[PDB]
């Protein structure tokens, strides 16, 4: 009773996907990597 | 409290004031540099709409909020404790505070449904005939967004909405 | 003093009030008197006589009104509110007659 016009992922109207705290957390531990490996690229 | 005497006699009409005791308040806060009765008492980000002994200390004897002035609480407080005793009410603890009519407790009514942590009043309510799916979904409120800064044993934040 | 004005206050015989000025708790009868004392209750009744005595010594703040059914009401101002003296003034002497 609720479409989503087209295909899923695709056109100009989208399934709106909500992004969640899983993958705040995954990013945030992704950048603190990358902030310690260019303190060690550095010097 | 302020007891309001009245009499009818030989058709007159007679009103008076009478003064009962009030009790001091506790000998002692934790926080006695603290402002708001809430706070000296530590007790901010602490109640929930579950204690009934907090709450029932500002109420009138009929079951409605008693007002800011006469209590003082910090208005972020205070809203909090209104919410907190409709919860309350609504969950069917206070049953001392309900009004008293005599015609009232003849009428049997399907025995009332246990709730807690009602947000909104039970006639306002529509029933929500379309649900939705995974991505667009209709929320069921539970409990109020006020109270979502009280402590966190779990770690686990709240969940306002299913 | 509009929710007493309001009600049409013709159906009063006698308003006085003694009151002791000097006690600390008086506000409330003198607010009264001044809700009493308004030109528009006063301009509804022309029949109504309104006195106001004073006492230093008396110490106790008190209001008696009379009206038409033969009614009078007394009422004992020490600890009552202002705006209740005037709340059961309109209930008693408006809605009986
Ligand atoms: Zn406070």
């Amino acid at each position: 009773r609720n479409r989503i016009p087209g295909r899923q992922w695709i056109g100009k109207h989208r399934r709106p996907r909500p992004v969640s705290a899983q993958a705040k957390q995954n990013m945030i531990r992704r950048l603190e990597t990358e902030a310690e490996n260019q303190y060690w690229l550095s010097r | 409290f302020r007891e309001v005497v009245e009499i009818l006699d030989g058709k007159t009409t007679i009103i008076e004031g009478r003064i009962t005791e009030t009790p001091q308040e506790s000998p002692n806060p934790p926080n006695p540099t603290g402002q708001c009765p809430i706070c000296r008492w530590n007790l901010k980000h602490k109640y929930n709409y579950e204690d009934v002994l907090l709450l029932s200390q500002f109420i009138r004897p009929h079951g409605g909020m008693l007002p800011r002035r006469i209590t003082g609480l910090c208005q972020e407080e205070h809203l909090k404790i209104e919410e907190c005793v409709k919860m309350a009410h609504r969950a069917g603890l206070l049953p001392n505070h309900r009004p008293k009519l005599p015609e009232g407790f003849v009428p049997k009514s399907k025995p009332r449904l246990n709730r807690y942590l009602t947000r909104w009043s039970p006639r306002s309510v529509k029933p929500i005939y379309n649900k939705g799916h995974r991505w667009n979904k209709v929320r069921m409120p539970v409990g109020s967004p006020l109270l979502k800064d009280n402590v966190s044993y779990s770690g686990r934040p709240l969940l306002l909405y299913h | 003093a509009a929710a007493l004005a309001r009600l049409g206050l013709r159906a009063v015989k006698q308003v006085r009030v003694q009151f002791c000025p000097f006690e600390k708790n008086v506000e409330s009868t003198r607010t009264f008197l001044q809700a009493v004392s308004s030109e528009k209750v006063r301009c509804t009744n022309l029949n109504c006589s309104v006195i106001a005595d004073v006492r230093h010594d008396g110490s106790e703040p008190c209001v008696d009104v009379l009206f038409g059914d033969g009614h009078r009401l007394i009422m004992r101002g020490a600890h009552l509110t202002a705006q209740e003296m005037l709340t059961a003034f309109a209930s008693h002497i408006q809605a009986r007659g």
